[PDB]
């Protein structure tokens, strides 16, 4: 009858970081 | 023909960038939801623990 | 010693909306 | 050479559409899981509160 | 008063399945 | 000029591939978080039911 706690802050922080990192994957083409 | 190819490249890039924007939104929403769930789960765990300790 | 409810319906609705809207990003 | 460029463009588009389909699947699964977690967490919170009130 | 359990194993496994399947959508262009 | 088109093709392919890698990473993280939430929610549900039966 003991309640445990969950810790998923690493996964959340990683999701936010990847959200930010995807900006670097946007395509900015060279004008021909 | 080279102009047609460059225009196709611009089409592909525009569609890809829009998709990336949507995916980023989905990532941020998932992070927000996971955070809220973590907060409530731990709050209610502390609330069950308190109930046990006060019974 | 009150238990709290969680409300993430905004996030769920947005995920479903993106799962539908990605059809618009498909290249023709 | 221009035909190699056009076939490359078609390959890019097809691979992109495939990836988008898979990503839509993942988004739907994420939403479903978050909904189930919301339901169960709120159900168990209401159960804990009912227990406290009944005592 | 009954606490219910959650089962989202199919969704978790689907996320991992998509993570793996996305390798077949990568681009290898003709030289 | 067609060298610029070739470079654009390569840029599109590489950016798409890196974005897909990032998305795969995020999917793994989401799966991990959901698994942990499921485990803890069901451990706390069993704890509550056991408290109920004890009382």
């Amino acid at each position: 009858i003991n309640a445990s706690v969950v810790n998923i802050q690493k996964e959340i922080d990683r999701l936010n970081e990847v959200a930010k990192n995807l900006n670097e994957s946007l395509i900015d083409l060279q004008e021909l | 023909t080279q102009n047609v190819l460059y225009e196709n490249q611009k089409l592909i890039a525009n569609q890809f960038n829009s998709a990336i924007g949507k995916i980023q939104d989905s990532l941020s929403s998932t992070a927000s939801a996971l955070g809220k769930l973590q907060d409530v789960v731990n709050h209610n765990a502390q609330a069950l623990n308190t109930l046990v300790k006060q019974l």
